[PDB]
């Protein structure tokens, strides 16, 4: 069977970036031509591989991570980047081998008055390790004052809603991101190209 | 569309008072928080007070608690900061900011995180003479 790339790219709802979804794609034939020749994508950057060279390569596993962020934040989905998203939500390794794909989803993920259902982690004690996920919602203590609950001025609920509005500037509009992670372990190669 | 504009400020002697205003225009978010922040020379911009758009709940930094009052006139959609009993350490550039409330598990949170305010004003200087 052909790889189910359409399940990831064309899903109706994407996860919040702090709870990014990972889809393992294995034991299938991957026609990467549908992806690069789509022209509907606003970002298609690969690291360490070319899309043309990917049609003729094989890999043990291919992971497809997907989420929604702001347009101005897509630049953080790249190796060696800093910022709220890369530090606290989704971290790519410095030696990342794979592709980062994003498109504008303002038509799908914005709401008049705001879409509060997409969130990102704004507070965290330590930066994330590559491909680490954190979906906890413990109250964050920002000062030297203890935190009973969020009731303090320095006690924060750690997630933050984007509140996507259709009339946002393009940089603030929601973008759907799919991160293709190509893994080649010393094991049978289950994913190949046409 | 969205714009926050500060007014008020200036020079006062210690013990004096000021009233800052923040005109919020073009705002369409259903639920949001509006906060006053300040940045003293060489220091990091810190939050001073925060107010909810839904019921006017307020929170204050410890350094200003009891002296500063944040309030909102929903008619004019203007947020005010009444600053009483001013001290030299209150000297800073003062900003108002707005950010959406956060929805999680059936509940909205109204927070004014200095590092996550989607909309900022231009800032107005406040100088307490000493
Ligand atoms: C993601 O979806 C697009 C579009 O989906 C098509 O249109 C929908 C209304 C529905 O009918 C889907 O079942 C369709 O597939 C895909 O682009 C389509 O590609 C097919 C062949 O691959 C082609 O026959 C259609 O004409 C294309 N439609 C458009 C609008 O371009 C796209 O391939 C999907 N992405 C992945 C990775 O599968």
């Amino acid at each position: 069977n052909l790889c189910p790339f359409g399940e990831v790219f064309n899903a109706t709802r994407f996860a919040s970036v702090y709870a990014w979804n990972r889809k393992r794609i294995s034991n299938c034939v991957a026609d990467y031509s549908v992806l690069y020749n789509s022209a509907s994508f606003s970002t298609f950057k690969c690291y360490g591989v070319s899309p043309t060279k990917l049609n003729d390569l094989c890999f043990t596993n291919v992971y497809a991570d997907s989420f929604v962020i702001r347009g101005d934040e897509v630049r953080q989905i790249a190796p060696g980047q800093t910022g709220k998203i890369a530090d606290y939500n989704y971290k790519l390794p410095d030696d990342f081998t794979g592709c980062v794909i994003a498109w504008n989803s303002n038509n799908l993920d914005s709401k008049v008055g705001g879409n509060y259902n997409y969130l990102y982690r704004l507070f965290r004690k330590s930066n994330l390790k590559p491909f680490e996920r954190d979906i906890s919602t413990e109250i964050y203590q920002a000062g030297s004052t203890p935190c009973n609950g969020v009731e303090g001025f320095n006690c924060y609920f750690p997630l933050q809603s984007y509140g996507f509005q259709p009339t946002n500037g393009v940089g603030y509009q929601p973008y759907r991101v799919v991160v293709l992670s190509f893994e080649l372990l010393h094991a049978p190669a289950t994913v190949c190209g046409p | 569309q969205v714009q926050l504009q500060e007014s008020g400020g200036g020079l006062v002697q210690p013990g004096g008072s000021l009233r800052l205003s923040c005109a919020v225009s073009g705002f369409t978010l259903d639920y949001y928080a509006i906060g006053w922040f300040r940045q003293a020379p060489g220091k990091e911009r810190e939050g001073v007070s925060c107010i909810s758009s839904s019921d006017g709940s307020t929170s204050y930094a410890d350094s200003v608690k009891g002296r500063f009052t944040i309030s909102r006139d929903n008619a004019k959609n203007t947020v005010y900061l009444q600053m009483n009993s001013l001290k030299p350490e209150d000297t800073a550039l003062y900003y108002c900011a707005a950010t959406p409330a956060t929805y999680y598990s059936g509940r909205y949170y109204y927070q004014c995180p200095a590092g996550g305010m989607d909309y900022w004003g231009q800032g107005t200087q406040v100088t307490v003479s000493s």
